[PDB]
């Protein structure tokens, strides 16, 4: 999808 | 009786210059901790470890890798909220996290309206300068299913303005 983590990127 | 302007910094890019304004009224504790890490160095070398043409740039993980950076104060700091700050223009600054309360050194500019994300990310400021140096980031070759850009692109130093009044 269109999220902005720090380390664990998901959809 | 003066006036204060606040304080804004230019980061120095491979490829231009982003001249940001940092909230400090709204956004404390997160203007504190950029505008520190800023004059550290910290962010010096930096490279923009993920870039999504039409969503966001992310960058200020030291390692590059990017699980990786902190806060000056070496421990994650809480959320920052504001119903007046909103991702809802080209050039929102924030900063990326893994859940509430878990803020360290990274953060992303938008590259437009992301609403989605409102309430949920700490916005502490905006590209008031340089939206120029903004396209050239976007239009940039990169991977596909890492958008870890083809070439390195990096943040080669930081410049601090003071009060714009003084």
């Amino acid at each position: 999808x269109l999220l902005v983590t720090a380390g664990l990127v998901l959809a | 009786s003066r006036v204060d302007g606040g304080m804004s910094v230019t980061l120095h890019t491979d490829v231009g210059d982003i001249k940001i304004e940092v909230f400090c009224e709204r956004t404390p504790k997160t203007c504190e901790n950029f505008l520190a890490l800023c004059a550290s160095n910290y962010y010096n070398g930096c490279i923009f470890h993920r870039n999504i043409k039409g969503f966001m740039v992310q960058t200020g993980d030291p390692t590059g890798t990017g699980r990786g950076g902190n806060s000056i104060w070496g421990k994650k700091f809480e959320d920052e909220y504001s119903e007046y700050l909103k991702h809802n223009v080209r050039g929102v600054v924030s900063m990326a996290n893994n859940g509430p309360n878990t803020n360290g050194s990274q953060f992303f500019i938008t590259y437009g309206k992301q609403p989605h994300l409102d309430m949920k990310y700490t916005v502490f400021g905006k590209v008031i300068d340089g939206l120029e140096t903004l396209d050239e980031l976007e239009k940039l070759p990169v991977n596909e299913k890492t958008y870890r850009p083809l070439n390195d692109v990096h943040i080669k130093d930081i410049t601090i303005h003071a009060n714009p009044f003084a």
